Formats: C-alpha cells, structure tokens, sequence
RNA sequence: GACCUGGCGGUGCUUCAUAUCCCUCUAGAGGAGCCUGUUCUGUAAUCGAUAAACCCCGAUCAACCUCACCACCUCUUGCUCAGCCUAUAUACCGCCAUCUUCAGCAAACCCUGAUGAAGGCUACAAAGUAAGCGCAAGUACCCACGUAAAGACGUUAGGUCAAGGUGUAGCCCAUGAGGUGGCAAGAAAUGGGCUACAUUUUCUACCCCAGAAACGAUAGCCCUUAUGAAUAAGGGUCGAAGGUGGAUUUAGC
C-alpha cells in the first residue's frame, strides 16, 4: 500500500521532532504554548507531511510577525 | 505431441543479506458467499500443504448489519422495507514460515484470488535487538 | 401489493427471463448479484464510487452495444483487473462486434486508468425463463 | 446470415489438459466447457436452465480453473524457488529466545482501480520485560512510566505505532523510541529518588 | 442529465399511458391515441452530426486489397445524408399511419357484412 | 451538466470550503484557544466575520449524488433511499440481502 | 463531474456511435412541438 | 425422446472429463464425488438446494412422463385409455379381483407418492377410496403375493427414539470419577462437572451459590434437579457460566446439572427426569422487534 | 486475442485478418478521440501516474525560437522545422546550436520526389558549421530516399574535408562490378571503422542473386566473419542460403548447412538484425524445395516472435504441413488435428492426396468436415477432389451410410448459391461419383438426382455402370422409364439398353421398345 | 312485463370469531405539565397528504444551504446544443396504503340454457377439463412449530408531476437564474409520546439481606461547556399544576 509516494525520502523525526523548526521564540510565552500545541496536533497527525507541517508554522510565523505590534 | 524441450526458467540471484523471519501468517478472508469462503480455504490449505508448511483452520461468526427504510415514497411511516449486508470471516494462521517462502505464496494467493472477498494480512515476525540499547 | 423489480402477470405471451421473473427478494435465495465487490463490506470504502462507476459502465456498454444485449450483465473485479461478461444476440457482424470490443475497452481503461476486459456470449435468440 | 461452429464439447477429448486450456482465471463459457452443469430454480414439471444461457453460473465466482491437477502442477514447480525454515527453531519459547523483540503490521486488500488506504501505516510490537532489563531501578521505572502499555499476567510490554503515515516511518519512530525510553530508564532524578 | 437518463421502455409506458386510471372502467378517451414507434431500429449506428468514416462499421473495411483509414465526411457530405434520412423517417411514418379499408358491408361502423375468410387449419389438419 | 442549480450551488460551495478549508481551520485554532489575548481571539474573530460567504463547511448539505435529494441519505453510499431500493431491487449493487431475519 | 460525463456522452452522439434512447425522444418531442408551434 | 440418450451419454462423456479434471480414476467415481467436485468448483451462496448449482443424471433430472400409449396407428396399448386415470381404474379392478378371490376362498403412501409412482394425477376423494380399499383387504387375511402387492406401496415407519442421550463417565486424576455436561438458555450459556465421590458444597465461577446468588430462586431452580431425583446432599458439583441474566444463568445451570447428572442415574430415573421436564433446551427466545410496531407485538394506537 | 465463442471465432486466415485488423483501428480511433479531446481523460483517477494512459501534446507552443528549437525535436513532423529555419535565418539570422542544427537535418533527411528535392536543396543555406556528422547524415538521407550520385559526391566532399554511414555510401555504390566491389570492401576493411557487419549484411542484401563466382566467396567471407568473431549467423546467413537458390538440389552444401543451422536452434538467440522475419518465410520456402521430415522437426526460448506477418505465418505452415503430408500419416493426422484451431485449399488437397496413398478411408469425412465448419463452401475444387478420391471407395460395406450422409452435405453446400451461377457446372464435373455414393440404403434419392442430371449431361463410362447397376438391383418398368429414356437421349445408353432389355424389360410394352428400335 | 350478474337487507338457518364481538385478564389514551404534529389567528412569509387506509405524516431534521415563500438588488443563450419546485396524480412511468388477520384469479377447450344475458357442484358421484399466477411448499432466524418474508385479479380516477423522468398546456426580460434579510409566534381547540400524581414511592454504595425521607420541572431566570463563522448536555435558583382519570377508546395469547 505505499509502493510509490514516497515522501520524498522523508524521516520520522523530521515530521514529529519540530525543535529546530521553533527557534525564533522563547520557551515560557504564550506563543511558545500555542505553537508547542501546534507541533503536538501536526506530530499526531500522520495525513499531512513535512512540506504541510512547514508551510503551517511559516504562514503562522508571518502571523504574529505581522501582528508584532502587542507582545503582551 | 508438441511439448517444448528447453522450458524458460527465471533468473534468481541469493543476495548476500539474510531473509526477514515471519512468526506467524494470519489472514482473514471476508466474504459473503459460506461456500466460496469454503472453496478458497481449501484451495490455501491445500497450496499450504503441497509447499510444505503447518495449518490451522477457524471460522469466526458472521456479522450482519441491517437498517431501515421507508418502503413507499411520500407518506408511509408504518410500511418500511429493510436490508442487511452479511459479511462472513475465516481465518487461517502459518507459522514458522520465510521470507521467501512468504513471498512466493502471497504472490500466488494474491493472484488466486476470487472477486467477492476481502483479505487481510497480519504478518508477525521476531528480530534481534537493537545495537544502541 | 408492492411493485418493486417485478413483471405484471400478464396472459401468457410475455417471454421473461430468470433474473427480471423473480422477484427482489430471491436475490440471495435464488439469484446471484450482477456485481462483486468490497466495498459494501466492512472496513473498505469508495462504495458509493464504485456503484456509480458500475451504473455508468452499464449504460454506456449497453447503449454502445445496443440492440443485440437481451440480460443484464456480470461484473467481476478482482482486485486491480476489471472483468465484464455479457450475453448478446448474432445479429450483426463480428466485424462490429469486434471493432466496438477494442474500442470500449480502450475507452473504459484510459477513463478509469485500470485494467478492464469484456468478453461476450452469442445467443441466436434470448433464453426465454416462462411465458408470463 | 452467419451461422456459428458447435461447442467444443465433443471436440475436447476425455484425456485433456485442463490446467492448460485454463491457465489463468476466466468466465465460464459454455461453449468451451463441455460438462452439462446446470443451475437455476427449477419450474414444476421443468428443469433448471441449460447451462449456455445460463448467466447466473457467471454471476457466481469462478473457479473451473485452478484445478486440483493445475494446482499439483504449481506447486510442484514453485518448491524449487520456496526456501527452507532454519529447523532450530521449533517453539514458541526458542524463536522468542532467539529474537526476543516481535513486531507486527497488517493491511486489507481490496477490488477496486486504487490501492492506498491509511491503515497501512498502523503497526505495533511486544518484547518481554522478563530477561531484557537485567536490573530492577529501571525496571520500576519503566513500568511507573507506561500506564496501560504492558500486561503483567502473561509478561509482556505491547506498544503501538500509526503516528507516521509510512510504514518504514512508524518502524524506525518505534526503535527510536525504545531506545530511548531504554536511555532514560537508566538514568535517574533527585525526586524520583525522594518517594 | 446522463446519469438521470435511462431506458426507452419505460418512457414509452409513462407517455402512452395504457393504464393506471383511464383504461379502467371503459372510460377511454376522446380519440387521442400515441402511437408506438422504435428510433434505435431506423438508423444505422454508425451516424452522427461528426460524420467520421468508420471501416469497422460504416465502410466496409477492406477495398481494393487494402485496408482502409479513417476520414471525415465533409459538412456537403453530411447535409445531403441528413437530408435523405429526414426524407426516410418521413417516408417510414408516412407507411405508418395510413388509411385502413375493411370493405364496406351492410354499413359504415357496421360489422354485418364484412367476411374474416374462411376457418383455420384444424390441429389434426383441416383445410376449410 | 450538473442536476440543477440547487446541485449547482452545493458544488460551489463545497468547492470554497475546500479551497479555504486550511485557513478556516487555522484562524479557529487561533480563535477557540484561551490563553492568548482577547484582543487577538476579537481581531481572528471579526477576521471569520469579513471571510467570504459559502465559505464555511456548515453551509453544504449530504445532498443525493442522482436526485439531489437532501434527505433520505445515506453518508456511506452517499444515494438517496429511494434510488438505493431501486439499486437493491435490481441487483445492480453487490452483497445486499433483504433483512428477513 | 456530471460535466466530464454529459459531455463526453454528447460529443459522442455527435459522432454517432451511442443511440442515445432519453434523448432520441426528447429532441422527437422537441421536433413535434416545434412543428405544431 | 432420442434427447433423453443423447444427454445420458453427454452427462457420462462430462462425468469422465470431470474425473479426470479432479484427479481420480473414472472407473470408481460417486455421486458424492460429483457433488463435492461441483461445490469446489462452482460454489453458490443459494440456500435451496434446487437453486444451487447440481450435476445430476438425467434420470433423475427429468420427471417420468407417459409415453406413447397408442401406437402409430389404429387402438391404444392400455384398456382404460380411452378414459383417464387408466393406471389407477386398472389398479382398482386386480386389486378388486384380488379381494372378491379371498372372499371366495374363505405405513402409507402419500398422495403425491403415488402421483409420481403413476404418471397420472388424482384427488383426495379417490386417494381416500383407495386407503380404504387397502384396509378393506387388509382387515382380512392375506396371502404372500397379496401382502407382497401393499408392501410395494406401504413405507417405512421411521420411529424416533424418543430418549435422553447419556453422556460418557469421565476419570481423572487421585482416581476422581466425574460427568460433565453444557446447558444453554436466551443468552447464558454454562458447563458442569458433577462429582460422585464428593459431595457438599457447589462452585460457581469460583463462588459459592449463597452468595453468587442473593435471591433465593435461583437456588431453589438450582436444587430442582437434585430435589426431583432425591439425591440432594450426596453430590457436589462446579459449574462456568457466561450469560446477562440472572434466571438465564439459574436456567442453564439447572439443565446442564439435570444433564451431568443423568450420566450417573439409572436410565429409569432420566424417564423420570424427562417426564419432569428439565433435560430440552427452552426454545423461546425475545421475539424480534418489528418496524412499523412499538414493540415485538405491540403496534401503534389505532388513530381512526 | 480471439474471443471464445463459435459465432465471433475467426474462422479462416483473411476474415482472422480483417478482425484484429479492424481491432486495431478501433485502437486507432481511440487514439484520435483521446489526442482531439484531452481535456475529458485528463484526470488522474489512478493513484500510480502512467503516462501511457494519459493524453497525448503535439502542440506547438508560443513563438520562441529557442523553444521552438528544442520542441522542433519533440514534435517530429517538417513544417515546423521549416518555419523556424525560415525564423532563424530571414530575421534572426543566428543558430541556436550545431547539434540543434545536426537534429534538423536529422529529421528532415529521415522525412526525406520534389519535395525530397526541395528539401535537399533547402539545407545548403545552413550555416557554414557543417561537421562530419551533418555530412554523413546529409549522405545517410540522399541514399536511403534519394538517388546515388548525390551521397557520392557528399562523400567525395567529406573525404576532401560511421558504421551505417557508410553502410548507405555502398548500397549507393553498389545499387559485374567487380573492381567497385573488391575496392570497396578492401578500403572499408581498411578503415578503422569496424563495422557492426551491417554494411556485410547490407552487399549480402544487393548480392541477393549472382552465380557461384560470388556465391562461393560469400562462404569464405562468411568464415572471416567467425574468426574476427562478431557475428550470430541470424541473417547473413540465411541470405546465402537463399542465394543458395537452383537447377540441380546441392545435397552436400544441404547437409552442412542443416548441421549449421542444427547448432544455431541448440545455442539460444539473440535478435540484432530488423530483418529477422524475412528469415522464417523463406527459410521454410528453402525447406519446402529441400523435403526432409527430420529437417523439419530441426526447423520447428521465445524464438516464436520471428515469424509476425499472418502472411510468412501462412506460407511456413502451409509447407510445413505439405511437407508433412507427401513425406505412416498417423502421427501426421495428429498434429493435424492438435493444431488445426489454432492453424488456419492447396493444403487440404494434400492432405486428401496423403489419405489416399495412405488408404485411410475413415478419417477423409471428419477433415472434410471441418474445413466445411471452418471456411469451406462456395468452391467445388475440392469437393471434386474428396469426391474422385473417395468413388474412385466401395470396399467397405457399412460405410456406405457415412458416404450418402456426406453427399448429402455436399450437395446441402452445391446448391446453396444460383445467383452466383458457380454451382451450374459442379454436377456436370462431380455429380456421377455423388449419385453413385447415394445409390450405395436409399436409392430414390439418387434415381431422382440423376433425373435432375440428365434433365439439366456429358455421358460417361461409368455413369453407363452406374445406369446398369442402378436399374438391375425387380422392378421393370421403374427401371425402364429411366434406361429407356437416357437411351433415347444418348447412344452409348442405347448399346446399353440393347442387353438391358433382354432379361424382363421388353415383354412390358413395345411403345418404348418401338421407341428404342426407331432410336437404334 | 319477465329474466342474468353483483351490491344491499335494522335478511332466515347452521358453524365460527384467532385478542376480536362480548362476558372475561392486564396495561394504557381522554386528568396536570412538557416535547412534537394538525385545525385556527396575524404576519410579506413554502408546499403536499390531511377518515378508516395522515397527525413525531414527506422529515433516519428547518439556527445560515436544506429555503421550494416573501421584501430588496442584479443577470438575459442564461453550467446545461437552455432552464422553470409553473398547472394537470383526472395523462403517466417509477414507488406504496386498502380488503389481505383474503383465497382465489385464470389463457385455452367442451357442454347446458330451444345456441340470451349467464351457469357448469353433488365421489356409494349427475359435465366439466385446465395451461399459468397467487396461496401453499421450501428458503432466512434456533427446528419441522413460531416469527419474519410473501400476499395475485381488482375497488377507492387512493397518495406522490415536490425522489427522479415524462405526455399536454404555459413562462421562454421569467412563472428562469444569482446575493442580503427576516420568515418560522401563539387569545385558542385537537392529536401521539414523556414525566410524575407515591410509599411496588424518593435519596445513598451495591444492583437486590442495609439506613434514612415521607413526592413531582425534560417549564422559567442566570451561568458553564459541545460544534459552528454565527440548538444540545451540565450546574445554582425558582420547588406549582398535579392527589391516578368525562362518557368513550387503544394494544396484547
Ligand atoms: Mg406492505
Ligand atoms: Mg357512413
Ligand atoms: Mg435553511
Ligand atoms: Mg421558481
Ligand atoms: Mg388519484
Ligand atoms: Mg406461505
Ligand atoms: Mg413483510
Ligand atoms: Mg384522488
Ligand atoms: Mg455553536
């Protein structure tokens, strides 16, 4: 049932370990939280591969790099 | 009178690494036809047999699931007409059994099949330890 | 009185055959289902694909081998490979018979991008069940 | 106009290679068939329906081919491409001893033109406890971190795996994982040593 | 739509109408009646408005010795077949409903004077 | 050639849920947790309010693939119950038996 | 897609290969009322 | 007619092909084999057997219809012809014959089996006429050839044996002699073993009955089988069980003790069992639940 | 391929033909459906992409003579290559790339007759930057559609400035000439080329017909190709042995080439050569001449694929069972009849010939048959055949049955057709042996065929035989009224009659008997 | 005027009534509240069935599509080689109620009645013979009983052009199509179901050996949570009507 797509050789780790992904925010904050969720929910999901997962934490990024005007 | 004299035999090649182990071969074939279940299983245990291996047979009980509807169009709530898809499972388990060995009678089995019937595999195979634990 | 995959008694000059004269509750007792398939079994899915997909092969074979189908047909999928089964009448040729083999099979398997296969029976007059 | 040949009923003889003229999985045809078989509901003072226009012996499955010669034929041609079990193992507690960690997936196969389906991906695994640990500190602790993922009645530690979508994917994720949970079983804390 | 099409029989029941209210009782109609007619047994089915050349069907497939290749029918071509099949259908209608003469007997609407021939043939074999 | 402009609009719809079905679920996330501020959950909400109409999932119906009927269907089959006993009557479809139990 | 569907079925009438019964009568009837106004 | 040979021989020439197709010399070869054969080669899922797929021979496909009973020309063979029912008047006039015979020196058969034993049909008027000629004769004496004519048409009775079967003893281990036995129910189903030697207290499950069960019922069903036999303190018992309901399980339990301990009693104590009634599985069961009704019987108010 | 059922089952060679044939175009059909509307197959239903199910692009794209340049390759017709060379060079006036350039001119000479000529003459424009290969596929163009002057000249140039570059340059040459031949042969073996023996195979192919003075030499040259090592003998071969061809068989040069040929099936093959179908058709042609039956057994892995056209595949099965028939025949009926389905009138008349030397007169009815079942009605050849051979017969008794049900058949097939007017002069030919079979049981039958016959008649010998024993196996005057009015009608019945009335035919009547002395 | 057939008889005699007629047995509806339909009131605000044989009916779903109503605003070959939930179920196909908790219906022959409509039965037998359908039998569940299933010819021009299609008649700048909104409340009567009106009751742990009380809100107000972009379950308060049923009526072996 997977002879063909591949994933392009994708790794285990690359989809569920998101520690390198998260680099551009501390480790106590509230956006630490929620995109600490997000990695969670995308680790558990197994439909959607590292290309969603990535597309996913950058469209947030330019969320709350867009929306920087709070921090609070 | 014509029968050919040098049969074409395949190429085959023992590649240096060893063969995977399967504990156990269990598959459950789903079908709705008692008789057909009856004539495939004889067929894998009979292919079992000529090839060499152990056997076990079972029938698991069938499982039914009806519902209801309305027999007529517009209005009829007491007049209903119902259904029922019947599904009727065997399974048969090889244990002790190559990789190779598995290989070739899943590919015969896998061609063999009938229409109507599902199948299901569940491969058990038993492997060392790790290196870093 | 329900109506329901049935013929109307009528006097008597009314050839039927065995899967349209009995009724719709000898399917399993006394008859054979025209397809066979899994999805209507637990754990598989696409069943409402596969039904409309078998409903539009029967139309378009039966409209692009009109006039000479006198039942309805068998389908038989096994896995991947397609199998269809008809019975049709020797009318015309089989030149046509033929030509429109080659070209439905070559259309069934470039739309649904699967191996499909038809074969045919000649009937010179279609079997009749009773007179009803 | 045209008029068709008769059947090949008399044509084939008594001595006939059936295995060879049905190689391969195929609908009845009765004309090729030469047996008088017949199945249909019959009418009182009738008989079933003759066996030419007889579309429900199609309907059924098939299995006029693959006989038991064909069968013979197969098999006895394939035992030289099947291998041999190594005869050391010969139980249960032997192949467990060997090779300690089992490891098991499963899939359905299914009529229909595509093939994926997401329980592929779903695997699990077992090992014993019992004579992998080889002491009693990580013992405790491994058996206070699992919740539900062991059975102590008839020994033996079960986890499962379908977080990946691949099936190479859930393997190595599970390794990965035992060794790891191996790696901090052995370790310890200062309020794991304060009970 | 296609899938919402299906087969001639019974839109020929649904629009003749044989039963369902008006045969019973004898009640009838005021001499309104739709005939039977069969499109599929008219036209060969090898036509169509793209008036490919088939040499499977439409063509005979060989000529000369040589096999034949597909072609197209120019749009002259394919007005003068359409014309000549109009003029066919009209001519196979025009067949269809005619005149009918039962000879004129003791009076018009009249069974009195009009004769069915002579008996049948007995089973044993009677010629009368 | 769909059925009818019911069908029609039910496609269309469909369609917008699907080709905004990412960003709906993702500004709902935003929305529906609580430990981020107010403010943001008020700005991802009046966000939702100014996003497209027939955009939203809850619009669409299971509608029947042949007759469009919007009731009497099956989600697993996904035709109306009427044209299923047609099915079952006909022996089109496979392995369905009359429950005469 | 009814669309891919329909289509495919009507450029192939235009051929002239699937004698197409539902729309044989209803271009007939169409033919008929347009004769009678 | 010649169709009759013609498929006799085809039916054969197929016979042989299907010998040779599973694998058997042709000469030895049953109807058995046919029917296995057919099965494995074409399985049906039809549940009459009439429906299902069968090769049979043509003799037995084909009904016996009368043949030609008048020649090609002229007179017809048989003296009743030229009215019906001529096998039958025939009948009635040697057997007649027959009677007025004995005068002067001094089970059944089914309607539809004479029908097919003739070629004729008849009605039960005259069915009952010819029964009661049969007694008519046989009230009398009756020479061999005579009882020799009503044996021809007369059956086999095929009693039943009318008798609770018995269970083998068992043995087992420090010389322990015991029964076992399996009673059913609804929905419980559970097996006993009954020890002779011991004797006292009874297990269930692993507990003991006053307190498996609190009410005092089932233990009063419990005790119906030994209290009907009268052996009450001289035989213990242990006893599994897997049922929803409480008097389900008491039930079961009840027939599978009554059935472990009709092994050890005297076969005319298990008369005595079964003139009781405690040794048949209770056939009734939940009736089904119906669509248009409220309940299994209950239907819906009548709205007039 | 067939189907399986007796009514579609092809049941001779040309209508076997024009079915697979018309298959294929409805193959093609299908193509053209799917390359005029892609759009309706495009969806990728199947989850594994296959490109041999999805549609087919010729499309040009938009103007770009770069990537007009690189689809020019793709698109593979001569109107686009024209369009950008008149591009490239009235307005830009630059080449994209020489090998661009050389693919040009590749298609263009392979798509080559005043179009050749303008095609030709049209490639002289190119930029100067003609290297060897655009020189020698200028040359491989102007042989293989053109005539051979302009590849000499091309290769005079070339020479002033491959393998099957050279192959072409002596088809040219070659396409009595001895000295060309020798000096050309002598110089390639002198080149460093090392051909692919292509060019040898390519002078075998114009050395088709001469006399020993080169067909001898071709053993020699044959011999070097061996010791060189490089050729598998699967068409050189073959076309000295039909060079071979003949006057007088050579039984010594038979013989040696059988054991060649005998090791080449016992080693395994290997196709390299595009004319390996020519091979079977005329290696079996030579068979047929040479008429051995251990020849032909040599002659008989997946070697099967050579024979392709049906028509090479009619010709080696019709000499193979011709052979086989005028080689016991038992053996020989029975491969017969194991490949008569799968194998396909000259043949059957060997057949009828072989049961005749063979005597074998029970298996003629079972063959005629099913050639009758097959394809055989509408021609009377070899119905007269089976007909002589089998009346010229009585010796066996109770098949007299077998030979008044086969009449029957065949004059069921005579007089099927009138409007064809073939079925006129079949009695007159073959009518005597089928009315003397009928007469062999029912005899009413055949008297009245005869009737029929004469009331059409070319007398005969023993159609005077037939008269006599007809009219002497009890009834005078039923006799009479048929010898008396054929001696009416004919002399040699009258010569007959003289004795035939002798027994109790004239003390009947004397009106016939006046009839008779007045005819007489 | 006399006859043939059927219906009807508050039409006679006999045999019956299986939960159906009753006498009988039980539990319910017609009592109060709530939920959900019907009639009716008003609204710009669908539609159809609307005795038996509808009233938790199309609907095994209407907060937005479902929407078919309506106000407003736009498109004119309009996804459709158009479209229309526009009328006609008194054109229909397709699908079902009904007697049916029936057992008869019947091609094709013969006969009687003076060759009329019509009838055709006497078994110790007098003109009836019968294809075939249905019933029945067998098949499904645990059996052979039982339950399901099945249940023809026909009545109610029975219901459904709104599952879908279709004949006829119309709109074809519309009576078609597209996008915002509300519409879907109750002075009232009626129907089906749920709750309890008690101590066989209510609460507590267990589902049955106990201890307390001498009950009742699935309505209302406030709040939480479920999904959604925008009714349901739970918590606090409110702690009544209600005291076991109007003739009459329903279901059950
Ligand atoms: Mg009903
Ligand atoms: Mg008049
Ligand atoms: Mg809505
Ligand atoms: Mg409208
Ligand atoms: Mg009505
Ligand atoms: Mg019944
Ligand atoms: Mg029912
Ligand atoms: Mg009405
Ligand atoms: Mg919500």
């Amino acid at each position: 049932n997977e002879a063909g797509f591949d994933d392009d050789g994708s790794e285990f780790h690359e989809h569920i370990f998101l520690e390198k992904h998260l680099e551009s925010f501390p480790k106590q904050g509230p956006i630490r939280h929620f995109m600490e969720l997000v990695t969670c929910g995308l680790s558990k999901n197994p439909y959607l591969s590292v290309k969603q997962k990535v597309e996913h934490i950058e469209w947030f990024r330019n969320y709350f790099n867009e929306k920087k005007d709070i921090l609070k | 009178v014509d029968v050919p004299k040098d049969l074409t035999k395949p190429v085959v090649t023992i590649s240096d690494e060893p063969d995977i182990l399967y504990k156990r071969l269990s598959v459950l074939v789903k079908g709705h036809d008692k008789a057909v279940l009856d004539s495939y299983e004889y067929f894998a245990v009979l292919a079992a047999k000529e090839l060499g291996i152990s056997i076990k047979v079972h029938e698991p009980p069938r499982k039914i699931e009806r519902f209801t509807l309305l027999q007529s169009v517009h209005i009829y709530k007491k007049h209903r007409v119902q259904y029922e898809m019947r599904t009727l499972y065997r399974c048969l388990e090889l244990e002790h059994l190559t990789g190779s060995t598995a290989d070739v009678y899943l590919e015969y089995i896998q061609r063999n099949l009938p229409e109507g019937v599902a199948m299901e595999v569940t491969k058990t195979q038993l492997e060392q330890l790790p290196e870093h634990i | 009185k329900n109506r329901a995959a049935r013929v109307r008694v009528s006097k008597g000059d009314k050839p039927v055959t065995y899967e349209e004269a009995h009724a719709p509750h000898y399917i399993a007792h006394r008859k054979g289902w025209l397809s066979l398939h899994t999805g209507n079994l637990d754990g598989e899915d696409h069943a409402a694909e596969r039904t409309v997909e078998d409903v539009f092969l029967r139309k378009f074979m039966w409209g692009t081998f009109p006039g000479c189908l006198a039942d309805q047909l068998v389908l038989k999928r096994r896995g991947n490979q397609l199998e269809i089964c008809a019975v049709v009448l020797r009318q015309l040729s089989p030149h046509k018979y033929y030509f429109l083999v080659g070209y439905s099979e070559t259309l069934l398997s470039y739309f649904y991008k699967c191996p499909v296969r038809l074969h045919l029976q000649t009937v010179p007059s279609k079997v009749v069940y009773k007179y009803l | 106009r045209r008029k068709a040949l008769p059947p090949r009923t008399e044509k084939m003889a008594v001595d006939q290679d059936w295995p060879s003229v049905y190689p391969v999985a195929a609908p009845f045809k009765p004309s090729a068939v030469p047996l008088p078989v017949r199945m249909g509901y019959p009418v009182k003072k009738g008989v079933p329906m003759a066996k030419e226009g007889n579309l429900e012996l199609l309907k059924i499955p098939n299995f006029l081919h693959l006989t038991p010669v064909a069968i013979k034929k197969h098999c006895e041609a394939l035992k030289d491409f099947c291998t041999e079990w190594p005869a050391a193992l010969d139980s249960d507690e032997k192949c467990e001893k060997h090779f300690p960690i089992e490891i098991d997936s499963t899939d359905y196969v299914s009529s229909g033109p595509s093939v994926r389906n997401p329980r592929a991906r779903v695997v699990v695994l077992r090992v014993k406890l019992s004579s992998l640990n080889l002491d009693d500190h990580a013992k405790k602790k491994l058996i206070k971190l699992v919740g539900e993922r062991y059975c102590k009645t008839t020994d033996v530690l079960t986890i499962k795996t379908d977080r990946c979508p691949l099936r190479r994917q859930n393997y190595d994720y599970a390794v990965y994982l035992l060794t790891v949970l191996y790696h901090e079983s052995w370790n310890t804390e200062e309020w794991e040593k304060s009970k | 739509s296609f899938f919402t099409k299906l087969t001639a029989d019974e839109l020929w029941k649904g629009a003749l109408a044989e039963t369902g209210a008006g045969a019973k009782k004898g009640r009838g109609k005021r001499t309104k009646k739709k005939k039977r007619k069969d499109l599929n047994r008219g036209q060969i089915i090898g036509e169509g408005r793209y008036g490919f050349l088939w040499p499977g069907l439409n063509v005979p497939l060989m000529k000369n010795g040589a096999v034949q290749t597909i072609a197209q029918r120019s749009k002259e071509e394919q007005e003068k077949v359409e014309a000549d099949m109009i003029q066919q259908r009209e001519e196979w209608d025009r067949k269809k409903k005619m005149k009918v003469k039962r000879e004129r007997g003791w009076s018009g609407n009249s069974w009195g004077g009009i004769s069915l021939g002579p008996p049948d043939p007995g089973p044993c074999g009677e010629t009368y | 050639h769909y059925v009818d402009w019911r069908m029609w609009r039910d496609v269309k719809r469909r369609k917008m849920a699907y080709e905004y079905a990412d960003e709906r679920l993702r500004i709902n996330s935003l929305r529906k947790n609580t430990i981020l501020p107010k403010i943001l959950q008020d700005v991802a909400d009046e966000e939702i309010a100014a996003l497209p109409r027939d955009s939203c999932p809850v619009r669409i119906r299971n509608r029947c693939v042949m007759t469009s009927r919007p009731r009497g269907v099956k989600r697993r089959w996904r035709l109306s119950r009427i044209v299923f006993r047609h099915l079952a009557d006909h022996g089109q479809l496979s392995g369905i038996q009359r429950a005469t139990w | 897609n009814h669309h891919t569907y329909a289509e495919l079925m009507q450029t192939l009438r235009f051929l002239g290969l699937y004698r197409d019964e539902h729309q044989d009568f209803m271009d007939e009837q169409k033919r008929l009322k347009k004769l009678r106004g | 007619e010649d169709f009759i040979k013609k498929q006799i021989e085809e039916f054969n020439i197929g016979k042989r092909h299907l010998a040779n197709m599973m694998g058997e010399d042709p000469e030895t070869f049953t109807q058995e084999d046919i029917d296995r054969a057919i099965a494995y080669l074409f399985p049906s899922g039809l549940f009459e057997k009439r429906a299902r797929p069968v090769m049979k021979h043509p003799e037995q496909i084909f009904p016996r219809q009368r043949a030609i009973q008048w020649g090609e020309d002229g007179r017809p063979f048989h003296y009743l012809f030229y009215t019906g029912k001529q096998s039958y008047y025939s009948l009635m006039h040697d057997v007649y014959g027959m009677l007025l015979n004995l005068e002067k020196h001094q089970r059944w058969l089914i309607k539809e089996e004479l029908e097919e034993m003739l070629v004729e049909k008849l009605s039960d008027l005259d069915y009952m006429q010819f029964i009661r000629l049969l007694e008519k004769l046989l009230t009398s004496q009756c020479g061999a050839a005579e009882e020799e004519f009503v044996q021809r048409f007369r059956r086999s009775v095929t009693l039943e044996s009318k008798k609770q079967l018995i269970e083998p003893v068992q043995y087992d281990e420090q010389g322990m002699a015991f029964s076992k036995s399996e009673g059913k129910r609804k929905t419980a189903k559970a097996e006993a073993i009954v020890y002779k030697h011991g004797s006292g207290r009874i297990k269930v499950n692993g507990i003991d009955y006053q307190l498996y069960f609190p009410i005092t019922q089932d233990r009063e069903q419990l005790m119906f089988p030994f209290h009907f036999v009268d052996r009450l303190g001289k035989h213990d018992v242990t006893c599994t069980v897997s049922g929803g309901g409480r008097s389900a399980q008491a039930g079961a339990i009840r027939l599978a003790m009554a059935k472990a301990l009709c092994s050890f009693v005297t076969e005319d104590e298990v008369e005595w069992m079964r003139q009781a009634g405690l040794l048949t599985t209770d056939p009734r069961v939940r009736e089904r639940k119906k669509p248009g009704q409220e309940g299994a019987r209950r239907k819906f108010t009548w709205k007039k | 391929v067939f189907q399986d059922d007796p009514y579609l089952m092809p049941a001779s060679s040309l209508e076997s033909r024009s079915f697979l044939l018309a298959k294929k175009s409805g193959e093609n059909v299908a193509k053209f459906i799917i390359n005029s509307y892609p759009k309706y197959f495009q969806k990728d239903i199947a989850e594994p992409h296959i490109p041999c199910l999805m549609p087919e692009y010729f499309e040009p794209q938009i103007k770009d003579i770069s990537e007009a340049a690189l689809k020019e390759r793709i698109e593979l017709r001569k109107v686009k290559a024209s369009v950008d060379m008149f591009d490239q060079l009235l307005q830009a006036g630059t080449t994209v790339s020489l090998e661009t350039t050389n693919s040009l001119l590749d298609l263009l000479c392979y798509y080559g007759t005043w179009r050749a000529k303008n095609n030709a003459e049209r490639i002289f424009s190119l930029m100067p930057e003609k290297n060897e290969h655009s020189y020698c596929t200028m040359i491989r163009g102007m042989v293989k559609h053109r005539a051979y002057e302009q590849a000499l000249n091309l290769y005079t140039e070339l020479l002033n400035n491959d393998v099957y570059t050279f192959n072409a340059l002596i088809e040219a040459t070659v396409c009595e000439k001895w000295s060309k031949i020798l000096e050309l042969l002598r110089h390639m073996v002198a080149q460093k080329v090392k051909p692919n023996l292509q060019t040898f195979n390519t002078i075998l192919k114009c050395l088709r017909r001469f006399h020993v003075f080169a067909r001898s030499p071709a053993l020699q040259v044959l011999r070097e190709m061996k010791a060189i090592g490089i050729e598998p003998s699967l068409a050189t071969y073959h076309h000295i042995i039909r060079l071979f061809d003949p006057g007088d068989p050579l039984k010594r040069s038979s013989f040696i080439i059988y054991d060649i040929m005998n090791e080449l099936m016992g080693k395994r093959f290997s196709p390299k050569d595009p004319d390996d179908d020519k091979f079977f058709q005329s290696a079996m042609s030579i068979c047929s001449s040479l008429r051995d039956l251990e020849l032909a057994y040599q002659v008989h892995g997946d070697n099967w694929k050579f024979i392709g056209p049906d028509q090479h595949r009619n010709f080696y099965y019709s000499k193979f069972f011709d052979l086989i028939c005028l080689m016991q025949i038992d053996v020989t009926l029975k491969w017969y009849e194991d490949l008569i389905p799968s194998a396909y009138s000259q043949t059957m008349i060997h057949l009828l010939q072989a049961l005749d030397v063979a005597n074998r007169l029970e298996v003629i009815p079972k063959i005629w048959k099913d050639s009758k079942e097959y394809g055989h009605t509408f021609r009377s050849d070899l119905r007269e055949e089976i007909l002589m051979l089998m009346a010229r017969d009585k010796h066996p008794p109770e098949l007299q049955v077998a030979f008044a049900d086969c009449a029957a058949d065949i004059k069921s097939a005579y007089e099927s057709q009138p409007i064809r007017q073939t079925a006129q002069d079949w009695p007159a030919t073959s009518l005597n042996c089928i009315a003397i079979l009928f007469l062999r049981g029912r005899t009413q039958e055949a008297w009245k065929m005869l009737g029929l016959f004469r009331k059409h008649k070319i007398p005969r010998s023993e159609l005077l035989n037939e008269l006599m024993d007809s009219a002497k196996v009890n009834s005078p005057s039923q006799a009479i009224e048929v010898v008396e009015l054929a001696s009416a009608f004919s002399l040699p019945i009258c010569e007959g009659l003289t004795q035939r009335v002798m027994s109790d035919f004239a003390i009947n009547q004397e009106q016939k008997e006046a009839l008779s002395n007045l005819t007489a």
